[PDB]
């Protein structure tokens, strides 16, 4: 079938900065008629992919002016003159002309903006979990810029390795900002054994790390 | 696209 | 209004078969074809095939053939696609989508998470993360839940039965060392109201049949 290439495959654009995205067919995609049935679509995580242009420049009802879409020949590239913080997501050419219909490999498009430094929280294992043996100790990092943190868990004073998890959300489709979640995981007994519960946070948007932290029992 | 059944 | 609704998250065993529903609703459902759509994090978005529901014909791409196969019902308005013997690459989230002769892929469907495993599945623990003088910030408060020890993937977590959804953060799942799911998901509220607003977290996990409401204090 038809091969649609795409390039490049993860664009990072400054807000309010120009975007532009190639997508490149095997073959020939004009219909028989001379209309070519060139879409593009967007696919933000956690939700359906959706339909920005048709027939290589028509515009779906509701998409900005702002994005617009040319072709000729087999190259065919998607615009948006002014990135704005909702465009974020993974957007793909369709070719509709020839059956098997194909998409291209997917553009993953990426905000920049303004350092934010992280708010950071901390929560203690709740009764709930502690009768069943287990004590979870939840450090989280809300919308900081850019996405590079590190958090490092103490446990009285001693530097923990091997015992948490984390992750990060995806960039936040408003303010472009990531948020993070640590989870440090020990036995009851462990947990029990020691006082004070800390994590230390860095980033770029704090002069010096901060710790929250607290006292096992108050 | 065009559809299967055209 | 315009609806596709699928059906829910899978689990299903090496070399089974499962068949996924999607059901037209606030239009004619003859009037359409129905398209599928193959979503993973290594192949991105892929078509799979479609039906015209009035005459039953059906077409695909040639390495799903043998793989899906497509049918729909015009007494209940209802397109159907059948995964044959699974193996683990069938893992991924799978989409129905209409489309008019001659037009797009206007509405899409929901989603549908499969997951091809041998292993049985588990509901979560979920266990609150509770606010303090710990977790404020600038007059703010966070608060969450602990969405624990789940197998397999999705769970779906929405805060006082959706009519919360301002200010979430529900972070991607981490695979413990265990083989289970753990997940966390955060709100950020006024301190001020803590008092007399109520913070519940509705924890849905299909797979196993569970739902857990957990209501979040300080």
């Amino acid at each position: 079938g038809v091969l649609m290439t795409q390039t490049p495959l993860s664009l990072p654009v400054r807000l309010g900065d120009q975007a532009s995205i190639s997508c490149r067919s095997s073959q020939s995609i004009v219909y028989s008629n001379g209309n070519t049935y060139l879409e593009w679509y967007l696919q933000r995580p956690g939700q359906s992919p959706k339909l920005l242009i048709y027939k290589v420049s028509n515009r779906f009802s509701g998409v900005p002016d702002r994005v617009s879409g040319s072709g000729s020949g087999t190259d065919f590239t998607l615009k948006i003159s002014r990135v704005e913080a909702e465009d974020l997501g993974v957007y793909y050419c369709f070719q509709g002309s020839h059956v098997p219909y194909t998409f291209g490999g997917g553009t993953k498009l990426e905000i920049k903006r303004t350092v934010a430094a992280p708010s950071v929280f901390i929560f203690p294992p709740s009764d709930e979990q502690l009768k069943s043996g287990t004590a979870s100790v939840v450090c989280l990092l809300n919308n900081f810029y850019p996405r590079e943190a590190k958090v490092q868990w103490k446990v009285d004073n001693a530097l923990q390795s091997g015992n948490s998890q984390e992750s990060v959300t995806e960039q936040d489709s408003k303010d472009s900002t990531y948020s993070l979640s640590s989870t440090l995981t020990l036995s009851k007994a462990d947990y029990e054994k020691h006082k004070v519960y800390a994590c230390e946070v860095t980033h770029q948007g704090l002069s010096s790390p901060v710790t929250k932290s607290f006292n096992r029992g108050e | 696209a065009v559809g299967i059944g055209a | 209004q315009v609806q596709l609704q699928q059906s829910g998250a899978e689990l299903v065993r090496p070399g089974a078969s499962v068949t996924l529903s999607c059901k037209a609703s606030g239009y004619t459902f003859t009037d359409y074809e129905m398209h599928w759509v193959k979503q993973t994090p290594v192949h991105g978005l892929e078509w799979i095939g479609a039906i015209v529901p009035e005459t039953g014909f059906t077409a695909y791409t040639q390495k799903f053939k043998g793989k899906a196969m497509l049918t729909a019902d015009k007494s209940s308005s209802t397109a159907y696609m059948e995964l044959r013997s699974l193996t683990s690459e069938d893992s991924a989230v799978y989409f129905c989508s209409r489309l008019r002769l001659y037009w797009y892929f206007d509405v899409w469907g929901t989603g549908t998470t499969v997951t091809v495993s041998s292993a049985s599945t588990k509901g979560p623990s979920v266990f609150p993360l509770a606010p303090s003088s710990k977790s404020t910030s600038g007059g703010t408060a966070a608060l969450g839940c602990l969405v624990k020890d789940y197998f397999p993937e999705p769970v779906t977590v929405s805060w006082n039965s959706g009519a919360l959804t301002s200010g979430v953060h529900t972070f991607p799942a981490v695979l413990q060392s265990s083989g289970l799911y753990s997940l966390s998901s955060v709100v950020t509220v006024p301190s001020s109201s803590l008092g007399t607003q109520t913070y519940i977290c509705n924890v849905n996990h299909k797979p196993s049949n569970t739902k857990v409401d957990k209501k979040v204090e300080p």
